[PDB]
RNA sequence: UCAACCUAUUCUCAAACUUUAAAUGGGUAAGAAGCCCGGCUCGCUGGUGUGGAGCCGGGCGUGGAAUGCGAGUGCCUAGUGG
RNA sequence: CCAGAAAAGGUGUUGGUUGAUAUAGACAGCAGGAUGGUGGCCAUGGAAGUCGGAAUCCGCUAAGGAGUGUGUAACAACUCAC
RNA sequence: GCUCAGGGAGGACAGAAACCUCCCGUGGAGCAGAAGGGCAAAAGCUCGCUUGAUCUUGAUUUUCAGUACGAAUACAGACCG
RNA sequence: GUCUACGGCCAUACCACCCUGAACGCGCCCGAUCUCGUCUGAUCUCGGAAGCUAAGCAGGGUCGGGCCUGGUUAGUACUUGGAUGGGAGACCGCCUGGGAAUACCGGGUGCUGUAGGCUU
């Protein structure tokens, strides 16, 4: 049976990617995190202080507490039957913002702007993202030439 | 023979440093421990008083870090000391003190805190720390950035530090590495530091040279002779410089002269030019070979 | 004509005596080359233990010193005047440096003492050029650049042009 | 005392080689892989015939050497002593394990190393014979006799490549006349148009 | 008398019978684990 | 000459090798608890009614992908654990 | 699933690929030649094409191999290529 | 404050290997141990000063029943280096 | 056009060699009295300005190595789901979707933030 080590099975998971070992870049240390920010976890082997556990590598949570070097975040960890909204203290360089909220934030700013606009203009605009519809009818122009005839090649053993 | 160390597998597996570490200019260990504001401060700026001693002047800046770069709020150089009265000797300890005082009073003029926080008007060379007063807006506090200067005692970095502290910046320091602190008994007499702030080691060396050997005196000091600076008017000249700096520390910008747009370096050769070069080289090689045949 | 910042000058003349045992004869040889150079030398300790030579780890086995400047040129000139101003071209390294050895130290001009004895020395000249300080300066370290290096031929031409020595082959 | 190869015949396990973990492996049966005058240029043997496998199976080192000697004997009989080049293109790396009983049973069942076995894919070349272009039938016949030393189904394919090279046999001598290919023994060197042209002019000198 | 060791066979079916339901997040989450100096500041700002 | 060595090539591999690197898969987001203003409180943070946080007050509905469906919650508990 | 079979073969039979040679008259079949230098050289005890090691060309030729086999102490004799 | 493993060229005895000098050197060294990760103006080596290996209440992670112990993670109140 | 100081992303920036650098800079450089530190003012620290772009550095070049980005390899390898498909098996073919990596052949060779110069 397997050992229950804290870092068991993380040979390739906390290791630094190829040719980017070395000193941590400092924008990582300069990014500021409010509370309630959606934030991704990705642990990193260069700093062992404040290591997130291997259950959380690649999970996304929400900041509730910011200390002077670390943030506390609430992640959903799935254990056997239930999903636990549990809170962990991660030091600042194992963590990075998520753009998954930012795309929605751009969309809510844009559609609230085009709801402010085109209200007194009488028109009614589409705001719900309809899915990718079937392609409507269209003429394919064969400009002159015949379509090329394709037919399967005879078998030759190349090896 | 020998195994080629710098082979193609070496250049595949090679990893560069950072650019400023390859160029050697910055120290990322001290820079990381120096500039990173605590995360609960929530985008509060954290200021460095950067001192850099060059061979011919002294850069004194203050800066807070951002993710796209360091924003320099206020700079003060040593080559703008002839504006205030130090005509020559721009890289000594006294010029370091003067440019620290200039950076200090220039920032306080930018922030509107000149009449508040006077600091050391007359110099002493003793320990001083700007204690912030109630009711008025508080003191500006910044931390020293020395870079790669090996901070032993009597460093011109700490001369510019004392200049900024006497100008009125709440910089945390101690009088361990100002000149005067004897290492054997571990105390600090302020009068040696006052002599170094007023350049009296330079004046004593000048009197030493003009007493013992005159052509070596002209060899060592010549621009002092051309700007006719004698050792006796030295500290009075620096006091006049301090009075003029604490009087009017604003920086007026040099006006931008309009360019004539002349390029001084050879521009980047294009694809057609370099493939034409190798076509000409192959043609010239084969014709030289066939007429050498 | 040529740019005067490429004049081949000496950077250091470094001397050692490796006596291979600590204590009496090592301090004796330290007094020897201090009497030679005029400055207190340093003691080089043995790196690894070998039983074949009778030296152990961290045992002081050698005495060395480095001399700069005019007295380095003087000590070099007296070492060459006992080596008769002649050198084999095997003595010239790839980086333009060279060196030789004297077998007994009375020959340089110091007077014999029977409590002292004799000692052999290695002299080694590292040459230079005005501008080699960027390879070991602290703040902005750079490599020396390819046309500023000193080669074997350019070093031996310097020797046989400046000290008027002869380079016997082999 | 060696077990039949029908035991150790299918690619049953993950590849388990002679390494820092499997110590005490007995050495492979085959150790010679090239035969004939292997000191021959690319120019003097154009023709190349491949025994290519057609089932994903496991060949043993002893079977590799048996088929090697079977082809070598026939071609030194037929094409002369010094007129071909046999290459065996499978080196045995997967080692195989043996649980011997002497009464413990299946308790602690993990085998000592017994032998080495090559793992072969659909379409991998087992043997390849390079010879002159009129000794084509002797290549076919030698590889057909060497088939019977292996399990499974193997087929024979005379390639369109010039000998033991990755270049096509018709355009080979054209490219060696146009000097994109340089002879360096049993192989050939490919010269791109990407080097410094001091190498170009040293070729065209 | 051996008996088998570990299994996770019927477990996912057992879980999804009552359903794996997400933790019901509710407005006004609590304040345990917050930096206590920040929380002193918050309690005085609420006090005054 | 024959070896080692060095430089370009070449044959075959790796669960405890790896520059690359899928498919399937795993988190988060897809709003009214959200935006946008205005003003107070702070002993925390502070060049700077700075920064953050907590409050009050007001205005915004086209409920912001598809599909499908009533949900949430608390007790007591048998059998099972080859 | 699943309850029995492989390598290897077949001028049984059916399709398919590739290459030959044939009205300058092929493949069978039946008949006629299958010769000189020469019994080529080493070699063997004897090796006359016919056990063996390398060679392995000419004359005359419509054609004949310094020989495909049966043989012979070895020639003779037969047979084949052609 | 320095740079390591290894290699090249030199230099009295000295050599395959004692010591000195230069040059190359992305870690091929070292970090107490098993291995994996991590690390170059360092986490390695050499120095200087020391005792945060200390006093104290909570929170959290890890195994987990989401209980202990062990180990660990950010804080907070002192006293310190 | 460009440099310095502090930088962000950290090779499109590295590495090897060669050519050219006006101006201000940046350097090499000249020294050891004071501060400081060494066997040695070589390094570190300090006081300067006679000389010089020789080197660093900057710009450019190399049918350059590398790196970055494409094309090919290839709808190949692998693959989600499916069959009372084939095959004695090993394995393979088809349907429904997804879909790579070398070798080989092209292109590119730092962008840029704040402050301060220079190009009168
Ligand atoms: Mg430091
Ligand atoms: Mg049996
Ligand atoms: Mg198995
Ligand atoms: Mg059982
Ligand atoms: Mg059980
Ligand atoms: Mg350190
Ligand atoms: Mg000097
Ligand atoms: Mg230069
Ligand atoms: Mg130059
Ligand atoms: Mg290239
Ligand atoms: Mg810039
Ligand atoms: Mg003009």
């Amino acid at each position: 049976t397997n050992t229950k080590g804290k870092r068991r099975g993380t040979r390739y998971m906390f290791s630094r990617p190829f040719r980017k070992h070395g000193v941590v870049p400092l924008a990582t240390y300069m990014r500021i995190y409010k509370k309630g920010d959606i934030v991704d976890i990705k642990g990193m082997g260069t700093v062992q202080k404040g290591m997130p556990h291997k259950c959380y590598h690649g999970k996304t949570g929400r900041v509730y507490n910011v200390t002077q070097h670390a943030v506390g975040i609430v992640v959903n960890k799935q254990v056997k039957g239930k999903i636990l909204a549990k809170r962990i203290n991660v030091r600042i360089e194992h963590i990075k913002h998520s753009k998954s909220r930012d795309s929605f934030l751009k969309r809510v700013k844009e559609n609230d702007q085009k709801k402010k606009e085109a209200k007194e203009k009488g028109t009614w605009v589409q705001l719900k993202r309809q899915p990718a519809p079937p392609r409507e009818a269209h003429f394919v122009r064969t400009n002159g030439k015949e379509p090329e005839l394709l037919e399967p090649i005879p078998y030759e053993f190349m090896a | 023979f020998v195994k080629v160390v710098k082979n193609k597998a070496y250049f595949k597996r090679y990893q560069v440093k950072f650019r400023r570490r390859r160029e050697g200019k910055t120290d990322y260990y001290a820079r990381k421990r120096l500039v990173i504001q605590d995360k609960n401060k929530y985008n509060t700026p954290k200021y460095r008083m950067i001192v850099r001693v060059t061979n011919r002047d002294i850069i004194c800046q203050i800066a807070y870090a951002r993710i796209e770069g360091d924003m320099i709020v206020c700079a003060a150089y040593a080559h703008e000391l002839p504006k205030y009265g130090v005509k020559v000797g721009l890289t000594n300890y006294a010029a370091a003190y003067c440019t620290g005082l200039l950076l200090a009073r220039r920032l306080l003029n930018r922030f509107g805190m000149d009449k508040i926080y006077e600091g050391q008007v007359e110099v002493t060379g003793d320990e001083y720390n700007v204690e912030s007063i109630d009711g008025q807006p508080g003191a500006f506090t910044c931390y020293l950035d020395a870079g790669l200067a090996r901070t032993t005692t009597g460093n011109k970095v700490f001369g510019a530090l004392k200049g900024a502290v006497d100008g009125g910046l709440s910089i945390p320091h101690s009088t361990k590495r100002f000149p005067g602190y004897d290492s054997e008994s571990k105390e600090f007499n302020a009068e040696v530091h006052r002599k170094h702030i007023m350049g009296q080691n330079v004046a004593d060396y000048m009197r030493y040279l003009m007493e013992e050997d005159e052509d070596a005196y002209k060899k060592q000091f010549s621009q002092y002779i051309k700007n006719n600076v004698t050792p006796d008017m030295m500290e009075e000249m620096y006091k006049k410089a301090h009075a003029a700096i604490r009087e009017n520390p604003v920086y007026e910008k040099k006006p931008k002269r309009e360019v004539k747009k002349k390029r001084w370096n050879r521009p980047k050769m294009s694809l057609a030019q370099k493939k034409d070069r190798v076509a000409q080289k192959k043609a010239s090689f084969l014709r030289a070979q066939e007429r050498a045949a | 004509k040529e740019n005067p910042m490429r004049e081949l000058r000496i950077r250091k003349l470094c001397l050692n005596i490796c006596v291979g045992e600590s204590g009496d004869r090592l301090t004796r040889a330290a007094k020897v080359l201090e009497q030679l150079t005029g400055q207190t030398p340093v003691f080089s300790k043995a790196r690894y233990t070998v039983r074949s030579f009778g030296i152990r780890r961290n045992e002081k086995i050698a005495v060395h010193c480095t001399v700069r400047g005019a007295k380095a040129e003087e000590i070099l000139e007296k070492g060459l005047k006992v080596r008769e101003y002649e050198l084999r071209k095997n003595n010239f390294s790839d980086t333009g440096n060279f060196g030789f050895g004297i077998q007994e130290h009375i020959d340089l001009g110091i007077k014999y003492d029977p409590s002292i004895g004799i000692y052999g020395l290695d002299f080694y000249v590292v040459l230079g050029r005005p501008g080699f300080s960027i390879a070991d300066k602290k703040r902005r370290t750079g490599c020396i650049g390819a046309k500023h290096r000193i080669s074997k031929e350019e070093a031996m031409r310097w020797f046989q042009q400046k000290y008027d020595g002869i380079i016997l082959p082999g | 005392g060696r077990r039949p190869a029908r035991c150790y015949r299918y690619c049953k396990n993950k590849p388990y080689p002679k390494s820092r973990f499997c110590r005490g492996v007995p050495d492979a049966k085959i150790r010679i892989f090239d035969l004939g005058r292997k000191k021959a240029k690319v120019d003097e043997f154009p023709l190349c015939g491949h025994m290519v496998s057609d089932e994903y199976e496991q060949l043993s080192s002893e079977a590799l050497e048996a088929a090697r000697i079977c082809a070598n004997k026939y071609m030194v009989k037929s094409c002369g002593k010094d007129g071909f080049h046999i290459r065996v293109r499978l080196h045995p790396f997967h080692v195989i394990r043996i649980n011997k009983m002497l009464q413990t049973g299946m308790r602690g069942a993990f085998g000592k190393p017994q032998g080495t076995v090559a793992r072969v894919h659909i379409g991998q070349v087992i043997m390849s014979i390079r010879t002159k272009l009129q000794n084509k039938e002797h290549v076919v016949e030698a590889l057909r006799r060497a088939k019977f030393k292996f399990p499974g189904r193997q087929k024979i394919h005379i390639s369109k490549k010039w000998g033991f090279t990755k270049f096509n046999a018709d355009e080979f001598e054209d490219m060696v006349a146009e000097k994109r290919l340089i002879p360096d023994g049993c192989g050939v060197k490919y010269i791109p148009n990407r080097g410094p042209l001091d190498k170009w002019r040293a070729l065209h000198s | 008398a051996k008996s088998k060791n570990h299994t996770t066979h019927n477990q996912s079916r057992k879980w999804h019978r009552n359903g794996i339901k997400k933790p019901r997040s509710q407005r006004y989450e609590s304040l345990k684990g917050v930096d206590p100096k920040f929380l002193r500041n918050m309690r005085f700002a609420k006090k005054h």
